[PDB]
DNA sequence: CCAGGGCTGATCGTGCAAAAGTCGTGCCAGCCGTCT
């Protein structure tokens, strides 16, 4: 259990990308071989920056106004808002001469460009600009203008009763005028490209042929390190014996590394069989039907230790037709059930999800009610466990989730 | 195809070397009218976010 | 010349106890609907 074993152990504890990193990185030190034109098509997408630049050209400004504008549009973000500030642009242009209204003048015309309200100044001038745009024949333009001007702080509380006595408005009529503001649909910069590229973590594969799915690793992902037969034979006929020692050392380390790697692969596959042997239930039925598993149970299965499996299963991924999942995800705690049995936490989690999703949306169910329901089904859990499982699933509120009945 | 009454004569040069003159009765009777079918597919494209 | 003993390079075993994270669940404080 010296150095060689030591390094072989850190070999399986890490993800496959850092594994290939170290493998390839250490494949340059010792001779151990691993083993319709240029542009695919090429297309230059436009985007809400180039589209704002297009308009600048067409429009008539002077040589000085043109620069200001270039600078302004640089500050525009994906959301649609001038990023910095008004005076900031004046201070960044380095010329003390140019007035602060100079930029305003330009900036007062750039924000009626394509999406109007682009390059707004702090998520409010948008409405002002957007409203001034359409005609004055709209029913409650006065009222809405007055609201937006100085009375947004009050609107923030989603309150309407206070707005009557503050700004001298009518009885609920403003409310219909407040709906006009709701239809404004701010942030016209976010008309951006929804070109979010696709992501993946493929590692081991599970496929369901003739019942009893068989687990087998990826054909391409897994790295195969072989030895050179060419440099092997070259050690016996070496001259200075320095050469020979060099080649012997390279050779022995290579064999070592090879075996280590293989050992990793074999261990991964073995741990990829046990789970499938234990958890056929999950791949067939779902999260609702998972059985609990511990490291100690997997080590006891096939001549294994806890410590060893603990490292294999860290940052490892499995693709099944159910989905893509980490191996660490399968292992979870258990609770005492009816008839001496043990129920997995994932089953209770899916049950809580499906129970909250199918509850009456008019009046929400309290955690105590859910605890009582679960006890009636034969699960026998506390209110704290239910609270934790509910909070864990990006649901802080239980009773605050109340919509219009 | 369909059986249509044909003739072999010039008519103000609307029947050049490889052109064919068609009457209006052909359009009214919906003759040679075809139907094309296309498909549009969309995926959810699950991502990290 | 052959078998017995010492020298030495070649070859390997993926376990084991100690320090830290986790949940089952009780204890306790803050908040709101209702009747007094």
């Amino acid at each position: 259990m010296t150095p060689q074993l030591q390094q072989a152990i850190r070999l399986l504890q890490l993800s496959t990308l850092e594994l290939q990193q170290e493998l390839q990185q250490a494949l340059e030190s010792n001779p151990l071989l691993e083993e319709e034109l240029p542009v695919y098509q090429g297309e230059t997408t436009q985007t809400l920056q180039d589209y704002l630049m297009w308009q600048v050209e067409l429009t008539p400004f002077t040589d000085t106004d043109r620069a200001i504008a270039t600078s302004i549009v640089d500050a525009v973000d994906d959301t649609g808002y001038l990023t910095i500030q008004i005076e900031d642009i004046v201070d960044s242009i380095g010329d003390d001469e140019i007035g602060l209204e100079e930029v305003e003048a330009v900036l007062k015309r750039i924000q009626r460009f394509d999406p109007v309200g682009v390059a707004a100044k702090d998520l409010r001038d948008c409405l002002l600009i957007q409203l001034s745009q359409f005609a004055k024949e709209t029913p409650w333009l006065e009222e809405a203008r007055l609201i937006i001007s100085d009375h947004l702080d009050l609107l923030a509380n989603h309150d309407f009763r206070t707005l009557m006595r503050v700004t001298r408005l009518k009885e609920e009529v403003l409310k219909e005028a407040v709906n006009l503001i709701q239809s404004l649909d701010p942030r016209p910069g976010q008309s951006i490209q929804t070109s979010e590229p696709e992501y993946v973590i493929p590692d081991v594969l599970v496929r369901k042929v003739s019942g009893r799915w068989t687990v087998e690793l990826n054909a391409d992902s897994i790295p195969r390190l072989k030895i050179n037969q060419q440099y092997a034979a070259m050690g016996n006929s070496a001259r200075n014996d320095a050469d020979g020692q060099f080649i012997r050392s390279n050779l022995q380390e290579a064999r070592w590394l090879i075996k280590s790697l293989e050992s990793r692969n074999d261990t991964l596959l073995r741990v990829s069989r046990c789970i499938v042997e234990q958890q056929q239930a999950f791949f067939e039925q779902g999260e609702e039907y998972m059985k609990p598993m511990v490291l100690a149970d997997i080590a006891q299965a096939v001549e294994m230790h806890e410590s060893t499996i603990s490292r294999v299963t860290t940052q490892k991924y499995l693709h099944s037709p159910r989905g893509i999942f980490e191996l660490k995800y399968f292992f979870s705690s258990h609770v005492n059930t009816e008839g001496g049995g043990e129920a997995s936490s994932t089953a209770i989690r899916a049950l809580v999800k499906k129970l909250i999703a199918a509850e009456n949306p008019a009046k929400p169910l309290s955690d105590s009610k859910l605890t009582s329901m679960l006890s009636e089904q034969g699960i026998m859990v506390a209110r704290r466990t239910v609270a934790k499982y509910r909070e864990s699933l990006s649901i802080p509120p239980s009773n605050q989730r109340k919509q219009l009945v | 195809g369909q059986n249509m009454r044909v003739a072999f004569m010039p008519w103000n040069g609307y029947n050049f070397e490889d052109s064919i003159l068609v009457s209006e009765r052909v359009v009214q009777e919906d003759r040679f009218t075809t139907i094309h079918i296309q498909e549009l597919a969309c995926v959810s494209r699950d991502t990290k976010l």
